[PDB]
């Protein structure tokens, strides 16, 4: 079984949609009526800008401690996302992060992809900093933050807590995660503000036979799902 | 002009064609000091938040004679104000002929509280500049009007009113 | 000791858990004599779960809080001096300034008699003084953590709370200590996240 | 009578449409199945880039000659319809223009606006 | 180990065969240093009362080719550890076969507040040593994941933290 | 800070 | 695809229309129309240009293929794999006004 997805011009190819997580089980949708307002007035260009983008991908190796990306920030240069996420000042959406991870079956390891919501990191005060965008970052073991802690003092052990995925190599090879819009506000700016924040962190390390492949493909997918901004709504009277 | 009565009229002229707009209002009710002092916005500094739409209104105040084209922008907040007549023309506007209808109203959406330049802009530009028969005088005044809408909220009162 | 025990879940629900009254204040005030007194007449404070660990590593479990807040003034004087003191029981204007709106800078400002600002006038001796703010937030959620910044190129307000003594000129010089107690109430939580250690606590 | 016309986010004034001429009275449309193919496949953005875009104003004077235009030339730095015009390779696409002229009741004069297919200039 | 990335891997390697333990773990989820600091752990540190059940769950994080067999197995509480994978068959033991499934769980029942070393033990020993299929490495981890079932139950909350 | 409002004039009463 | 049955690794198959001038990158592909190849998934991969249509008588567009990521190999299995390439009409496609040009 291979299921082959289209999002626009754009087409991906999954060995399975088995194991795709939802973030409390809320899956992205809409501003709803009930939260919604005809005077604080949003749309919905959830038609071109909501597709599959691929980021530049990323080297597991054995010394790798882990990598680390931010929402909206990684897809303001991607396209029409990152043309409406400057054009419109507020804007609301959900993600679906398919993170990709290809291996033989004689390579070991395993990866825990952990999706968090206002993931404040620390060694912070510097935007360039906390928000590498496309590239993302990378942990540390001891700026850039720290593995066991995700840089906000906090053992990664207990991490689990968020919505999540284990890669174990010789299990599964890819996990899924649909964010749903998650933050105090039902709409907000995108560019001074990161809801979500993918953490892919190598619990067991990488491993592989004599000459194997030294270092293996972590390729992450992001669409935005349900992308809804402002508002340029204006009434004319006569 | 400030404390006059000639602090109330965008006097509109004969001059080179500059697209300078004729006057670029930003949409701070409560902290701007143009449509601070404004009803609406004396009750709104008694209050801590506040929502709603505004309506302007311009209203031409020439001659019965004259005729042109006037094109009132409107800029979105997070947007910095259109300097010139295309860029205008290329967001949100209206173009307003004089000699048609002696006033123009718009309503803008996205008004909220300050804080504890943003909201957008209502800019005038010349479309055209303004035609008049004769001798009649090629110096006219354009009045504005602001108000809240039904819609309009606020809440949280904040009297500070000390000496 | 070891006991069998049934499911009971109860004290361990959001309500049980976080709606405890507990001290986190001890602001200080002198009454008005004019005798060496500075800063000293009036006391400030802005309300923050920032400076008790308990409520803090209660909250930031979670990254985003709703909740009303019982506020309770637990008032004690005494006088300063080995002075034979003589004093009429003295009143305290407790101020409740809500989020965005001006502090006090002096005992006489303005503020202290502004109509929106609710003040308690606890007479000393009486009950220990109570209000309850409701959510005064801005946002649909307290937020604990916040990704992101005010320009490009964390914190949310509960209120102020000022306190002075208004009886104005007293002989004696009375020091006193109040005591407030918050007990949040009503909480709602979204979004749990792993404890952090006692380390930057 | 006045009548405000919005496409858009884009408002114009106009006194009446009471003599508006269509070009060998057909009206624009949409490539026809008749004439359109599965296989040489169109889309249509007929949603933004179609607004009212306002040129800069000339000025009609004794000494004026005369004006001229070309489209889709003219609307090739106007917004989204120029963006596309560059964007997309092969486009088609009708026009309403309306050449409004303010003139009080004490000027006098006729101009003779043409629209004209495969407008070949020369010296 | 502690405070890094390592603390969380019992790593499987090749060597002689003594029957030692590869891990034993105490089930005192509040006082264990292991299970202390784990989200159970944190909020049982809130409790002076609990009771319920455990749910371990080992996952093997080796390759797809390595096959093999552990033990784990369940000491009740007032037993002391076994030592041996005899002694440890011979109680309540799942026999978990690598190359089959990637994860064992295991739930453990009698878990209750300690006062205010017993609760049980969770080892796991070799049954198999691990066969590879060429150059594959010969060191594996397996990591450990802990919580508590819907069963479980707290009370009479003792919040003791200070400076 | 930008946040959505429903319609709310009890406090302008 | 005509490598190994286990090598594994992702393509971009981009495809830029007429009039646009070929994607030098990645990102550049993957922001127009392409399609992710995984190779250790399907063997193959077919992609149908629409817009082909007689020079006279640069332009036509372009398929691209990039590495989205490196190709992984188990061991000593060779890093070195080949690619081929067909092409074909589709039973759409039409020809007229025959012009045999064949001398010596």
């Amino acid at each position: 079984r291979v299921l082959q997805l289209t999002l626009g011009n754009s087409t991906i190819t999954t060995q399975e949609a088995a194991n795709s997580v939802v973030a409390y089980g809320r899956w992205p949708e809409y501003l709803r009526d009930s939260e919604a307002n005809p005077v604080d007035q949003p749309t919905e260009p959830d038609v071109a800008a909501c597709r599959f983008y691929t980021l530049d991908t990323v080297s597991w190796t054995k010394e790798s401690r882990g990598w680390w990306w931010k929402l909206p920030d990684a897809l303001r240069d991607m396209g029409l996302f990152g043309q409406n996420m400057y054009y419109h000042y507020l804007g609301r959406s959900g993600y679906t992060v398919h993170v990709q991870c290809n291996a033989s079956k004689f390579h070991q390891g395993a990866l825990g992809v952990f999706a968090v919501p206002e993931m404040c990191l620390a060694g912070h005060t510097s935007y360039q900093n906390a928000n590498p965008g496309e590239k993302g970052g990378t942990f540390t073991g001891t700026f850039c933050p720290v593995d066991y802690l995700l840089g906000n003092g906090t053992l990664l052990g207990n991490a689990f807590v968020f919505p999540h995925q284990i890669i174990n190599l010789r299990t599964n090879n890819c996990a899924t995660l649909v964010l749903p819009y998650v933050n105090s506000l039902s709409i907000d700016s995108m560019v001074k503000h990161n809801n979500w924040g993918i953490a892919i962190l190598p619990l067991a390390p990488l491993n592989f036979a004599s000459e194997s492949s030294p270092e293996i493909p972590i390729t992450l997918t992001i669409a935005p799902m349900c992308c809804e901004f402002n508002g340029l709504r204006n009434i004319t009277l006569p | 002009k400030k404390n006059t009565m000639e602090m109330y009229r965008v006097r509109l002229s004969d001059k080179p064609h500059t697209d300078d707009p004729i006057l670029c209002l930003s949409l701070s009710p409560a902290s701007d000091p143009r449509l601070s002092h404004t009803m609406l916005g004396e009750i709104l500094n008694y209050y801590t938040h506040w929502a709603g739409s505004l309506k302007f209104t311009f209203l031409f105040c020439g001659s019965m004679m004259a005729t042109g084209k006037l094109l009132v922008s409107y800029a979105p907040p997070g947007a910095d104000p259109p300097k010139k007549r295309k860029e205008a023309m290329l967001g949100t506007h209206v173009i307003w002929d004089i000699g048609l209808q002696s006033s123009c109203t718009m309503v803008v959406p996205w008004i909220s509280n300050t804080t504890y330049t943003e909201g957008g802009y209502i800019s005038v530009f010349y479309q055209t500049r303004i035609v008049v028969p004769l001798s009649t005088p090629r110096e006219m005044d354009i009045l504005g009007f602001v108000s809240a809408c039904n819609d309009f909220s606020v809440r949280l009162l904040r009297d500070t009113t000390h000496i | 000791r070891h006991v069998v025990q049934h499911r009971s879940r109860s004290e361990s629900s959001i309500e049980s858990f976080f709606a405890r009254g507990a001290c986190v204040t001890i602001m200080t005030v002198d009454n008005p004599a004019s005798t060496t007194n500075k800063d000293k007449l009036f006391a400030v404070w802005k309300i923050t779960y920032k400076d008790t660990v308990q409520l803090r590593r209660k909250l930031e479990f979670f990254t985003y809080s709703r909740f009303d807040m019982e506020l309770t003034f637990v008032v004690t004087a005494n006088f300063t001096e080995t002075n034979n003191g003589h004093a009429l029981n003295q009143v305290y204007q407790i101020m409740y300034v809500p989020p965005g709106a001006p502090v006090p800078e002096k005992w006489d400002d303005y503020t202290w008699q502004t109509s929106s600002n609710p003040s308690i006038f606890y007479t000393y001796g009486t009950a220990p003084a109570r209000i309850s703010v409701p959510y005064v937030g801005i946002s649909n959620a307290y937020s604990h953590f916040y990704d992101g910044f005010s320009k490009v190129p964390s914190l949310n307000d509960f209120g102020i709370l000022a306190v002075r003594v208004v009886n104005d000129h007293n002989p004696t010089k009375v020091t006193s200590k109040i005591r407030v107690y918050l007990k949040p109430k009503h909480i709602r939580v979204w979004c749990p996240r792993p404890p952090r250690a006692v380390a930057y606590y």
